[PDB]
């Protein structure tokens, strides 16, 4: 009998909590190619003539 | 006259600041940035006799902190290479007489 609606409220709360999300990410570098090149003294002059 | 007379000691002496591109696997923007930095830095650090290795710790120095850390460049009058590169990485330009410029970031 003492305890009342306007003595005792009865409130509800929670807080917002953002739902759980498992994702994946593979991150692969630039592909890196052989070059082989070769220089001589005429090869040179030839571009450059 | 014109290219008869013209011989390899007369063309070597008429035009040493000459620019001559022999491969390209780098991007058309990043190449008109390196080229500008290496023909300046080569022609202060040519000295009165044209120190390689003076050359090369500019050329290295200025292009690790212009673009990524592990930058290898080498110079040389003939050479022979086989050099794994990442992709659009690389230049390879010659200076005018017997001077072989390969650089690329690794």
């Amino acid at each position: 009998t003492l305890r009342n609606k306007f003595n005792y409220n009865t409130r509800e709360c929670q807080t917002i909590n953002p739902s759980i999300r498992e994702r994946g990410v593979s991150t692969e570098p630039p592909p890196s190619d052989t070059i082989c090149g070769n220089i001589t003294q005429w090869e040179i002059f030839d571009a450059y003539y | 006259k014109a290219v008869t007379d013209m011989d390899i000691n007369e063309l070597r002496k008429l035009m040493i600041g000459k620019a001559i591109i022999n491969s390209s696997d780098m991007q058309g923007d990043l190449l008109q940035e390196a080229q500008d930095v290496i023909q300046s830095g080569i022609e202060n650090n040519s000295a009165p006799v044209l120190n390689i290795e003076a050359a090369c710790k500019y050329i290295k120095e200025n292009l690790d902190k212009k673009f990524g850390p592990t930058w290898q460049c080498i110079i040389g009058e003939g050479y022979a290479y086989d050099v794994t590169v990442q992709n659009n990485t690389l230049l390879f330009m010659f200076y005018n007489g017997n001077l072989a410029v390969l650089i690329f970031k690794s």
